[PDB]
RNA sequence: UUUUUUUAAAUAAUUU
RNA sequence: UAAUAGAAUAAGAUAAG
């Protein structure tokens, strides 16, 4: 077509076109023979697959870069000059128009500049390559998380793959980045050491959700979906909270039961979610998997624009 | 590049739009230029109106949305100090603005807007053109600005001052607002004639698009443009075939010793012609009207070999015309159908709707490219006259398709248009055909509507 | 090392669970600008949390500038702070004081809004009677920097300033003249009041008071020169003990009013030389094109002001390379040594100086000998073709006219500034001339180019003179020019003068009258 | 059968309903006694009493629709008359900045949902469109939506009069302090249904002519589809009043319809009046101003072209010879007025010469003695020079005033 | 090649 | 406790009402 002279330096109408990265946040992606600076020792991997999760050793981003990435989130929650390509998310809190004490997003990577490039960050693609058996690394979606000052509420105990069954093989990861400093004051991680292979690597019931009720019933719903022997590996390892910096991220396996504290802090807390999936990935039904999606058939192998390969070792 | 201060990074990120726009587009400068302005803040510095202005707009010029830091400072900086904003960068701060679709852009070109009315009596040869060329990226109706800028825009003429770059814009800027001004046109002609030959072939080619895309209906300036061009033919570019051919079936008048050059040429080229160039020649021989079956294969012969090259608009245009013409080019159709089923996201309202008449219009069914369209077709029922609703609704009953979530919007759609669904005469036996095919079942109240 | 109460109170300060208010920020800021034993800037994420306490905060309490001074601190570490705006006060908290607190936040904090300026001046309106005279000068001053155009509000604060001559101060006076003097829409008459009243008390003042009255007269104009005589006898008495930078102040005033006393100028001269030592690289470049303009550049003044010029010559700003360039040019004096170092400096920076800057310094260049045996010639030819599509007409002849007067040779180039200059036509032969030079060295061009020129060329010839008929000929006949209409409107300007073809008009000219 | 969902605009009747008859009875009662007052007290104690009862129902109508699933299985028309009363009962100020906002943002969210689906009809786009824009609600998705979707012109071809006059009115009568951002899309409202006001030319009424010419223009809009909608006025002077003549009269300037025909009808027409004030003498002038000018010295009628100025000339006199009954509020009428009877030469008797600079003579005075309240100093130059022209001897007081006036330097500069 | 420009305008009607 | 300024510069096709 004829692009106007004035347009000709515009970007897609969603990122999702946008193949490859752009160059914001880290320039542009190595060379094919140079991403091998990225590996991480293979204790970093044994401690992964034994305690279900790890928190990798160093920063993945500088302090500018989270700088930037925490204005993209300010920025997605707007609610007052809505943001553009709003309708390029899969789901927002803000579909109500209002919003509230938490604020979440899902499939940002298609919305703003910095979350399309974190995708594509080699420092926890690799990582997560190597935690899939070296294979293909493909975008699963994305989540932002923001929860208010001195009311933000918590996420109670959850397993991932629960809402995943709609994927056929359990060949997941997730990368939870902290885009500020965090406790168990203000939105901190607790995870279950050795959750991820108690029922035969199956999924614990759902857990009853009762909002408007105080943080400490919140978190001690565990002991109504947990069995008599669960009772007493959580007796023997009780559940811990990870305290994470400005930039630091974390591994964690998609059947370790997981859950996110309150905010009791005097500013806004912020955390970015990134799922990631393995090469062989199928489907179980005919239909899209996410909004407005490529749809498959059958057991389809999960390919398309929707999820993009970030990183291949060959 | 952290010694350069802001006032340098608007020169150089102004250096490399230029660059980028004319000399090529190079994704290097792209990518390197996004990477430099992503890390740029107007804060804590003094800086001038003009600097802020080149930063907005070279910042807006490279993909950077309302959400963007620097866009939102540059925007802020624009509304608090306005009187800054002079007549030299009023245009910097539209063209910026124009994409730009929030309160603060629609607030900051209007008060622009308002400036320039003002002020339309002092300006010169370069900002009334520019102020115009900026007015006509944003899509404003400010006639009475308009009209200024155009009794302006006439006085300056009437003394003799203005190139052919000046005119080509002019004309353009007016042509793209629909601005219909006979005497403003006018002037713009005599001052194209009184420049004589400073008016080359890559600057005279636009100036015939923009005075055919207007539609004054003059019979008198066609047949100049005409002779004017005919000796012009044997220097034109593939490109400018193309768009002459275009032009000249937007006049609407016949020109059989033109256009008989104009097919020679084409056909001389014809190595050259790319899948846009080939889509524009037949549009344009479909709109005036001729069936020259000579260049036609020639043409479908060129279009068989860049068939990975078609976009979604020359897709559609293309099959629509060799629909139209009743020309049979069973490979040719097999391979367009397999690319437009390939890229049926890339199709907006009515390219969609053109392209599934189109292949439903010719007994040519394919499954690859109905389901696809089909399926592509629920998000833009809502953007669809009530024509286009019945074109499409024809066209889908003819893939026989009969999935409900595919055909409740079309349904709605047609439902909330159809006064204007049912008053259309030429649509009349689609409309028993819609009908036979689904049925009194299917929507009971259209076919009680269809009854009445 | 942090030891566990200090990292404890760090990590408190870290989580945002410390409620801070705006003076325990300014104080925690102050401590890490004067002591860093801490290592306070050397933690992004304390500086960071210490940032987002200092936005939830309230900011009226502290002073415009101690908020100025966290966000100068906050920035220096790498973070992008701004204080907030205040807000217009309304009801009963319209006071003289809360008023001028907003045209003070405005500047110091860099946030100029014309919208609530408008508004603080119509709140201000009718409460002008309860200003204290200080009030009324820091309004001005405020009003002055902020570069408003209420003229009509700041003369009558002038006015009700004046009428309190008594009270004030020389110094008040003086910045009451300067910040006048800086307002454009002034009406004279309050100017030539307040210029009488700075006439008076003369001798009151002090350097700083000459410096401000230097500067208020020199923004003014000559219209006020018989006040500047004021001045000069003023200052003929204490001029043998003065500071440097106010001669140079001076000597710019002699230059704008056009001064016709010789002798004071030359007493002014002859005393600045003597400190000339002391000026900064402005004041340096200021006092030497005031010199140059007053005709004052003896081989003495010229020796002892470059060598002054050459100390700084080494790392000069790029807006000073052009005009100590022009200085060294029009004068019959040895400056070879300024010239190479200032060429040298000028190469160094070529890929930051803009196109005017650079079309000025290759203008410069274009006939200086030693320039052609350069790599500036090759470099800038480069970096002129780079930025063709930021010049202007101006750009455009100074740059081609430069290039070509050096010798640099490239077709490419040439072809591109003539088809860049065809986009917006030519007002001027001055303009067009240069073209027309940089395509007569290769001796070729399209057959459309040389027609687009003639077309130019043709409407000029009714107001140039024998030696641009003659130029524009040779131009004309290397480039290849076959059109008829040239050949017969430069003949017929040049019978004109001539009038006849004499015997000994030159060969060149007879050919021309053939009109080939 | 398909699920479709399209509900007439203007049967699926809800409690909505009966909220809004609620309303609207309380809204009826209320204006009614605001006709009745033309016991102020007791008025507005029953007014707060009604202003309570209907805060009470919104409150209820906004849980409901909160708490339930009502919108999607609401019908339309009352959609649109719960945007009606959430946006009208803000202007009354009956509803607080929380309540309003909850609830438009959930009349917005399931307009945008029925949008996506496609069952927004071309008149329910232009309602919305007008009673969002004119009440100052920004939402940016459903502000972009509705621009793109109202340039399908081809939708809005059969729009019904009532729908047309009432969108016109309502966006003509807050046009005055409406915002900027708000402006341009008011043009886009007016531009969409410029083809039906056109096709219904010879159908409106006078007044409502009128109305349309005046709403279009105050919206810098002048289309050359309601061409014809001016030219039946100009063939239709003499029904107009004295005083609508007048905006007649710049109307047709603005539409280069403006001629030396129409121009006595209507200077004849505004001298039918009772008596003249400053907007029909204003306009009488401009008029023949504006006639003056189009006449060439050497033209096809050159020769005929003297008789014309001549009787422009008269007529303009007959205007002149009352130019004391009028009242000036504020000083350029004054000096347009005059500009124009010394440009066209115009014979102005000494008395209304008098009344004129003894009215300018009390403006003057306030603007130098208050001194606290905008004459600046060129249009104070031009009194001067008009009143030096005239003879000095018909205001003596106003002459050494306004020369105190420039010696003091009261009046600001132009460039202030 | 000779068309035209310069107000503070505020009077529609409705259950949306 | 905190206040000093410089530059003058033009790109150009949306399947319409």
């Amino acid at each position: 077509s004829y692009v106007l002279k004035f347009l000709r330096g515009q970007l897609p109408e969603d990122l999702k076109d946008v193949n490859g990265a752009l160059g914001c946040l880290y320039g542009t992606l190595p060379d094919v023979d140079e991403f091998g600076q990225f590996v991480i020792s293979p204790d970093v991997v044994n401690s992964f697959h034994q305690f279900g999760y790890v928190k990798m050793p160093i920063p993945v981003l500088d302090h500018q870069q989270i700088d930037k990435l925490a204005d993209e989130v300010n920025e997605l929650a707007n609610n007052v000059e809505h943001h553009p390509k709003t309708e390029r998310l899969y789901a927002t809190s803000l579909a109500d128009l209002t919003g509230g004490p938490l604020f979440f997003c899902q499939g940002q990577w298609r919305a703003a500049w910095g979350m399309h490039d974190l995708i594509y960050l080699p420092t926890i693609t690799v990582a997560a390559s190597q935690i899939l058996n070296n294979s293909l690394v493909r975008l699963w979606y994305d989540e932002v998380f923001m929860k208010a000052a001195r009311t933000g509420p918590c996420v109670p105990w959850q397993q991932n793959y629960a809402r995943w069954q709609h994927t056929k093989p359990v060949n997941h990861v997730t990368v939870m980045i902290a885009l500020d400093t965090m406790n168990k004051d203000r939105g901190a991680p607790c995870l279950v050491p050795g959750s991820h292979r108690w029922r035969e690597g199956g999924l614990l019931p759902p857990v009853s959700y009762d909002p408007t009720k105080d943080e400490a019933h919140q978190l001690n719903t565990i002991w109504e979906i947990i069995n008599e022997e669960e009772g007493e590996m959580l007796m023997d390892t009780p559940p811990v909270t990870v305290d994470l910096r400005r930039g630091e991220a974390l591994l964690i396996h998609p059947l370790t039961l997981f859950a996110t504290h309150g905010n009791r802090s005097l500013d806004a807390v912020r955390c970015c979610f990134i799922h990631y999936m393995g090469e062989k990935t199928y489907a179980v039904q005919n239909g899209p998997l996410l909004p407005h999606t490529t749809k498959f058939q059958a057991d389809a192998m999960i390919q398309g624009p929707f999820y993009p390969v970030v990183f291949d070792p060959a | 590049v952290s010694h350069l201060s802001a006032r340098n990074i608007a020169t150089e990120a102004l250096q490399m739009k230029k660059l980028h726009q004319e000399r090529g587009g190079n994704p290097m400068l792209a990518q390197q230029a996004r990477r430099v302005l992503f890390a740029t803040s107007i804060a804590g510095q003094n800086l001038d109106a003009r600097s802020v202005a080149l930063l907005l707009n070279t910042a807006v010029y490279f993909g950077m949305e309302s959400d963007a830091k620097l866009v939102r400072e540059c925007i802020d900086y624009c509304l608090k100090n306005d009187k800054l904003i002079t007549v030299d960068v009023l245009p910097i701060v539209v063209t910026a603005c124009a994409t730009l679709k929030s309160r603060d852009a629609r607030e900051v070109i209007e008060m622009q807007a308002q400036k320039a009315a003002r002020n339309a009596k002092f300006l010169d040869a370069k900002d009334v053109t520019n102020i115009i060329s900026a007015f006509s990226k944003t899509g404003i109706n400010h006639e009475k600005l308009f009209a200024f800028l155009s009794r302006r825009v006439q006085t300056l003429a009437r003394v003799g001052e203005f190139e052919a770059a000046h005119l080509v814009i002019l004309a353009n800027a007016f042509s793209r607002l629909r601005y219909r001004d006979k005497f403003l046109f006018g002037a713009i002609a005599r001052r194209a004639m009184s420049l004589r030959e400073r008016v080359t072939v890559n600057e005279l080619v636009p100036l015939i698009v923009a005075f055919s895309k207007i539609g004054l209906k003059d019979p008198k300036l066609s047949k100049r443009f005409a002779t004017k061009a005919m000796e012009y033919v044997d220097q034109m570019n593939a490109e400018q075939v193309a768009s002459m051919f275009m032009a000249f079936a937007y006049f609407g008048i016949r020109y059989d010793q033109l256009f008989g050059v104009l097919t020679n040429r084409a056909v001389e080229l014809i190595d050259e012609f790319n899948a846009q160039y080939i889509s524009t020649t037949l549009n344009a021989f479909q709109r005036i009207g001729i069936n020259n079956p000579e260049l036609f294969d020639n043409l479908a012969e060129r279009a068989l070999a860049v068939v990975q090259d078609h976009d979604a608009r020359d897709i559609s245009k293309t099959v629509t015309a060799l629909a139209h013409f009743g020309l049979k080019d069973e490979e040719l159709f097999k391979r367009l159908a397999s690319h437009a089923a390939s890229i049926a996201d890339q199709f907006d309202a009515m390219g969609l709707v053109n392209t599934a008449h189109a292949f439903a219009r010719t007994n040519f069914l394919q499954q690859d490219m109905a389901v696809a369209l089909s399926e592509r077709s629920v998000y833009v029922c809502r953007l669809l006259d009530a024509g286009e609703t019945r074109r499409l609704l024809w066209a889908l009953a003819k893939f026989q398709v009969r999935d409900p979530k595919i055909l409740t919007p079309v349904f709605n759609r047609c439902l909330a248009l159809h006064y204007d669904f049912f008053a259309d005469p030429t649509g009349s036996e689609e409309i028993e055909e819609i009908f036979d095919f689904y049925g009194p079942n299917f929507c009971p109240p259209l076919y009680q509507l269809y009854i009445s | 090392a942090r030891p566990s109460a200090l990292h404890l109170i760090f990590e408190r300060c870290k989580l945002n669970l410390v409620e801070f208010t705006a003076q325990d920020v300014y104080q925690i800021c102050t401590t890490a600008y004067n002591m860093d034993t801490l290592g306070m800037l050397q933690d992004p994420d304390f500086m960071r949390g210490l940032h987002d306490a200092f936005r939830r905060s309230d900011q009226t309490v502290i002073s415009p500038f101690q908020a100025n001074l966290i966000a100068d601190t906050f920035r220096k570490v790498g973070i992008n702070s701004m204080p907030k705006e205040v807000s217009v006060p309304e009801e009963d908290a319209i006071s003289p004081e809360s008023l001028i607190l907003v045209l003070r936040n405005m500047n110091i904090t860099k946030q100029r809004d014309e919208r609530k300026i408008n508004e603080v001046l119509k709140l201000m309106f009718p409460i002008l009677d309860e200003f204290s005279p200080t009030q009324l000068s820091l309004t001005v001053t405020e009003l002055a920097r902020l570069k408003s155009t209420n003229a009509d509000f700041v003369g009558k604060l002038a006015k009700r300033i004046m009428e309190y001559n008594d009270d004030l101060s020389a110094l008040d006076i003086s910045s009451a003249a300067v910040s006048l003097a800086y307002c454009p829409g002034i009406s004279h008459n309050i100017l030539y009041r307040m210029m009488q009243i700075v006439e008076e008390r003369m001798g009151e003042f002090q350097p700083e008071d000459y410096i401000n009255v230097l500067h208020a007269l020199n923004t003014l104009g000559p219209k006020f020169v018989n006040t500047f005589r004021k001045i000069v006898e003023c200052g003929l008495q204490h001029v043998e003990n003065m500071d440097a930078v106010t001669l140079t102040n001076y000597m710019v005033c002699f230059s704008t009013m056009d001064y016709k006393q010789r002798e004071h100028i030359d007493i002014y001269a002859d005393a600045l030389v003597e400190v000339a030592t002391d000026l900064s690289e402005k004041d340096l470049v200021m006092a030497f094109i005031a010199l140059q303009r007053l005709r004052l550049l003896s081989d003495t003044m010229f020796g002892t002001m470059a060598s002054c010029v050459i100390r700084y010559a080494a790392k000069m700003d790029p807006r000073n390379i052009a005009p100590i360039m022009d200085i060294c040019s029009t004068v019959p004096h040895a400056s070879d040594h300024l010239m190479k170092v200032l060429m040298d400096r000028a190469v160094e920076c070529t890929r930051i100086l803009t196109a005017n800057q650079l079309g000025d310094i290759l203008d410069i260049l274009g006939l200086y000998p030693p320039a052609r045996e350069h790599p500036l010639v090759q470099l800038f030819g480069k970096q002129a073709r780079l930025r063709l599509d930021l010049m202007g007409p101006d750009a455009l002849a100074n740059a081609t006219r430069g290039l070509a007067n050096l010798g640099y040779a490239d077709p490419e180039y040439y072809a591109q500034a003539a088809e860049t200059g065809f986009r917006y036509g030519f007002k001027d032969w001055t303009l067009l001339e240069p073209m027309l030079m940089g395509l007569s060295i290769t001796g070729q061009c399209p057959p459309t180019m040389v027609r687009v020129l003639g077309s130019h060329i043709a409407p000029m010839a009714r107001s140039m003179s024998l030696m641009e008929i003659e130029r524009a000929n040779r131009y004309l006949r290397r480039l290849g020019c076959e059109d008829d209409f040239v050949y017969k409107a430069m003949a017929s300007r040049v019978l004109q003068f001539v009038k006849e073809v004499t015997p000994e008009m030159p060969e060149d000219l007879q050919v021309l009258l053939q009109r080939g | 059968p398909l699920p479709v969902s399209y509900s007439p605009g203007s049967v699926t009747s809800t409690a909505i309903t009966a909220h809004c008859d609620v309303l609207s009875e309380c809204v009826a009662k209320a204006d009614e006694l605001a006709v009745q007052l033309k016991t102020q007290e007791g008025m507005e104690e029953f007014v707060e009493e009604l202003k309570t009862s209907a805060t009470n129902e919104m409150t209820a109508l906004v849980k409901q629709m909160q708490t339930t699933p009502l919108l999607q299985r609401a019908g339309m028309h009352e959609l649109r008359r719960t945007l009606y009363y959430t946006t009208s009962l803000k202007e009354r100020d009956w509803l607080e900045e929380k309540q309003y906002t909850a609830a438009m943002r959930m009349l917005t969210v399931e307009v945008l949902r029925r949008d996506g689906d496609g069952v927004l009809s071309a008149d329910d786009v232009l309602y919305v469109t007008t009673h969002v824009v004119t009440a100052n609600f920004y939402n940016r998705h459903l502000w972009n939506r509705m621009e793109k979707s109202l340039l399908k012109f081809s939708n809005y071809e059969n729009i019904d009069m009532s729908s047309v006059k009432a969108f016109s009115t309502r966006l003509f009568k807050t046009r005055r302090g409406c915002a900027k951002e708000t402006l341009d899309i008011r043009r886009k409202v007016l531009l969409a249904m410029s083809r039906r006001v056109g096709v219904l030319a010879n159908d409106f009424d006078l007044p409502s002519l009128l109305g349309v010419l005046q709403c279009y223009t105050v919206h810098d809009l002048t289309p050359f589809h309601l061409e014809p909608l001016a030219i039946r006025a100009t063939n239709h002077v003499g029904d107009f009043t004295p005083h609508e003549c007048a905006t007649l009269a710049h109307v047709l300037r603005k539409w280069r319809t403006m001629r030396l025909e129409v121009c006595e009808r209507l200077v004849e027409r505004i001298c039918t009046s009772d008596q003249l004030t400053h907007h029909m003498a204003n306009a009488a002038m401009i008029a023949i101003r504006t006639c003056f000018n189009q006449v060439s010295d050497g033209g096809r009628n050159a020769m005929n072209a003297e008789p014309t100025r001549q009787k422009l000339r008269a007529m303009g006199e007959q205007i002149g010879c009352r130019l004391d009954e009028v009242e000036y509020p504020a000083l350029p009428v004054i000096l347009s007025i005059l500009d124009v009877v010394v440009t066209l030469k115009i014979y102005v008797p000494k008395k209304c010469l008098q009344v004129i600079f003894s009215q300018a003579n009390d403006m003057v005075a306030i603007v130098m003695e208050q001194k606290d309240d905008p004459i600046t100093a060129e249009e104070g130059r031009q009194l001067q020079a008009l009143l030096s022209h005239y003879g000095n001897d018909l205001a003596p007081e106003l002459s050494q005033r306004m020369k105190e006036a420039f010696r003091e330097g009261v009046l600001p500069d132009e460039a202030s």
